RNA sequence: GGUGAAAUUCUUGGAUUUAUUGAAGACUAACAACUGCGAAAGCAUUCGCCAAGGAUGUUUUCAUUAAUCAGGAACGAAAGUUAGGGGAUCGAAGACGAUCAGAUACCGUCGUAGUCUUAACCAUAAACUAUGCCGAUUAGGGAUCGGACGGCGUUUAUUUUUGA
């Protein structure tokens, strides 16, 4: 009862569009439909609404994030360095 | 104001001339970087997302 | 024209000789890198082309450096001898030995000689490959 | 260190979990130490400390999230605040 | 190679050069190290503009007339120029290339550390320091090695000492501590309980940022 | 047949060691399979010192000698005659060559 | 500049060399050794946090719970593949300069993939001690790393114990 062996979420596309494109869109589609744990209230009730907007179903707060992920590696690195940079500069 | 900022920070929606209300980097996922200052005859050099 | 001083005190310069394994540069300037005083290379001294890195060419170059320098009104020199360095050999070229001593033979005062070859601390990969120059 | 001291309390002494129950207990005036998580709503945070100052009971700002505090009290659910009615043989109230 | 150069590319510029005198800061004895060259002052090009950004390399043995400290050379930056004289102050220290290589030897243990420091008054500059293990007169063992756990201990005290005495100082009084090697002696006497740690030295000093100009303080310390 | 009991490298008790560049050809060799030479040579010969000494800047002093450390791959080493082939029994002998203190 | 010696390439729009400041990426010289740790591949700058391990000490505890393993499983240098980031230095392919009768090479100037990193694949090496794992007995010696024990001395320590 696995119904597949490798296709996964990209099984709706049947036999169209070519193997490599189907396999390559899976990377973003699987993480876009997922569900993440909130940061303000702690519940696991965060889902995507628009192309860059995320919102918690329980506290009703809304946050601007990545395109297909609640956060992106580039943004996280910048915040850490900037926080480190500011503290030493003001000390 | 971009003069009260140390070198290395990334910003967005920069004004090409003070008051034009934002012209430089304002698309999805891009930024500009400051490189160095000039306290005398105040002027700042920046790097744009195209190089 | 050139400013004078009392007989007891003298004046100092510093020469920056660059002696690789293919040529030797004789180059005198003030206690700085600014205001070049004189500079002559082996290629205007020899014409055989087999000696451009020889001590023989070095002495010919050092002589005319010493000659033209003394009229400008310098009497003593500091010496800065440097090889290629970095990823190079760090061994001063053969000409370098001849040039430095030959200054005493010309009678110009020599003071405070030193070597400033640039040595790395865990540098990048170096030319040649994995098997080196295989000849 | 703080986790270890807290683990001992729940085995020996008695403790009450949750927002309303601590406020009722604090209201009775027989609390001795309250714990505050890090990601609680700021309005509750400021209100809880105000009651503590009035009752003259010490407050401790736990450094972890509300999920972590729960797993340190040994339960299987989230928790935001808690109150210590009495210590057992430990020494939390020393500092 | 006269034949070479087939594609190819007023004289005697010296007629417009001028020699100037240079002077040295307060604590040192001799304040005259040589002459310097520059084009003559003229229209379209002042002379102060060429002298406002130069630095000179002078040996501390020459400045102090004492051959014991003959392995450290320092650099001086020129700031202000009066009539045919250049006033200067401190701009860094350094050893000689050859000496650093003679210090290290096989069958020993080398310990190194680094620290930046700033005083109450604005002066950002960094200090370097080194030490070596010392043998025992009645020793037979040929290695003389310490243990890792011990090695980490040495640095924490070593790091602590430099900051403590360099916190409350000025440029003049800190230099007055460098010239008699107060740092090296204090380190030795503090680490003797754990391990000998011979041959302590500060390699060189280099500055990173400077405060406002304050010509008053320059002329206060210099030229008396 | 084994020619050396230590395989000519002297490494027993580790996986490998990071290599290094031969100071003559720039070949790569492991740090333990390398001929190392330490040298303490003067700036110049004694003959130069006398000319140097007469124009002494300060009192009477000697310009400090330099210290070098050279590392060679084995093929270049025995072409420059730093070391050479020994005999069947002379191979297994690791004492430094004795230096005559009187030179006849 | 570069070679056994030439030659490409670059230059008064100042090469090369000198000094101060800044940016990028890789790497932790010397100390470094018949010296250490890990199952192997491998692992070297400081500090903080997180978990792990051998030996030693022991008049603590359980009590045969053990050894090697067909199939089965985890890790597995370098090169190589798929998408991003980054791309300083070296440098497959390739273009030029020389040598040579020829030289698709060895010598020189550039230089793409790659060399770095993130998320996934590949599972081979002279992966060498060319020497499988557990256990018992058998000859003399001096060095060396970690722990413990005994001892006359020395060394410098708000010292004495301890350290060495
Ligand atoms: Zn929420
Ligand atoms: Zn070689």
């Amino acid at each position: 009862s696995k119904r597949t062996k490798k296709v996964g979420i990209s099984g709706k596309y049947g036999t169209r569009y070519g193997a490599s494109l189907r396999k390559l869109v899976k990377k973003q589609e699987v993480t876009q439909h997922a569900r993440y744990t909130c940061t303000f209230c702690g519940k696991n009730s965060v889902r995507r609404t628009a192309v860059g907007i995320w919102s918690c179903k329980s506290c009703k707060k809304t946050m601007a994030g990545g395109a297909y992920t609640v956060s992106t590696p580039a943004a996280a690195a910048m915040r850490s360095t900037l926080r480190r940079l500011r503290e030493i500069t003001e000390a | 104001p971009l003069s009260s900022v140390p070198e290395g920070t990334v910003v967005s929606n920069v004004e090409e001339k003070p008051g034009d209300r934002g012209a430089l980097g304002r698309t999805s996922g891009n930024y500009v970087t400051v490189v160095g200052h000039n306290p005398d005859e105040g002027k700042t050099r920046i790097k744009l997302p195209s190089g | 024209l050139g400013p004078q001083v009392r007989e007891g005190e003298l004046v100092f310069g510093v020469a920056r000789i660059f002696a690789s394994f293919n040529d030797t540069f004789v180059h005198v300037t003030d206690l700085s890198g600014r205001e070049t005083i004189c500079r002559v290379t082996g290629g205007m001294k020899v014409k055989a082309d087999r000696d451009e890195s020889s001590p023989y060419a070095a002495m010919l170059a050092a002589q005319d450096v010493a000659a033209r320098c003394k009229e400008l009104g310098i009497t003593a020199l500091h010496i800065k001898i440097r090889a290629t360095g970095g990823n190079g050999t760090k061994t001063p070229g053969p000409g370098a030995q001849s040039a430095l001593r030959a200054l005493a033979r010309s009678g110009m005062k020599i003071g405070r000689i030193e070597d400033v070859t640039p040595t790395p601390s865990d540098s990048t990969r170096r030319k040649g490959g994995r098997r080196g120059r295989r000849l | 260190s703080i986790g270890a001291k807290l683990a001992l309390v729940i085995k020996s002494g008695k403790v009450v979990l949750g927002y309303r129950s601590t406020l009722k207990a604090l209201r009775s005036g027989k609390a001795k130490l309250i714990l505050i998580a890090a990601n609680t709503p700021p309005l509750r945070k400021s209100e809880l400390e105000y009651y503590s100052m009035m009752s003259k009971t010490p407050v401790h700002h736990y450094s972890g999230t509300n999920i972590e505090l729960g797993t340190a009290c040994g339960k299987l659910f989230r928790c935001s605040t808690m109150a210590i009615l009495d210590a057992g043989d430990s020494d939390i109230l020393a500092d | 190679v006269g034949k070479n150069k087939r594609l190819s590319k007023v004289q005697d510029p010296f007629t417009r050069k001028d020699w100037y005198n240079i002077k040295a800061p307060a604590p040192f004895a001799v304040r005259d190290v040589g002459k310097t060259l520059v084009n003559r002052t003229t229209g379209l090009k002042n002379a102060n503009d060429a002298l406002k950004g130069r630095i000179f390399e002078v040996c501390l043995a020459d400045l102090q007339k004492d051959e014991d400290h003959a392995f450290r050379k320092i650099k001086l930056r020129v700031d202000e120029v009066q009539g045919k004289n250049c006033l200067t102050n401190f701009h860094g220290l350094d050893f000689t290339t050859d000496k650093l290589r003679s210090l290290v030897r096989k069958w020993q243990t080398l310990i190194e550390a680094n620290v930046t420091v700033t005083t109450t008054d604005h002066y950002l500059l960094r200090l370097f320091a080194i030490a070596f293990t010392k043998r025992r007169p009645n020793q037979i063992k040929k290695t003389t090695y310490a243990q890792s756990s011990q090695i980490r201990a040495i640095r924490r005290k070593m790091v602590e000492i430099i900051q403590r005495e360099a916190a409350s100082c000025t440029l003049h009084q800190l230099v007055s501590k460098l010239i008699p090697e107060v740092i090296g002696r204090e380190i030795e006497k503090a680490t003797q309980g754990i391990y000998p740690l011979q041959n302590v030295h500060i390699r060189k000093v280099k500055l990173l940022k400077q405060p406002k100009f304050d010509l008053g303080a320059l002329m206060a310390l210099h030229g008396e | 047949v084994k020619k050396r009991k230590n395989n000519g490298r002297n490494k027993k008790g580790r996986g490998h060691v990071k290599p290094i560049r031969c100071s003559n050809c720039a070949r790569c060799t492991p740090k333990d399979k390398a001929i190392k030479r330490f040298t303490i040579r003067n700036m110049v010969e004694s003959a130069a010192i006398r000319d140097i000494s007469d124009a002494s800047v300060f009192a009477e002093y000697t310009v400090p000698k330099m210290y070098l450390k050279l590392q060679y791959c084995v093929s270049c080493a025995i072409h420059g005659k730093i070391v050479r082939v020994r005999s069947r029994e002379g191979r297994r002998n690791r004492a430094p060559p004795p230096r005559v203190r009187y030179n006849k």
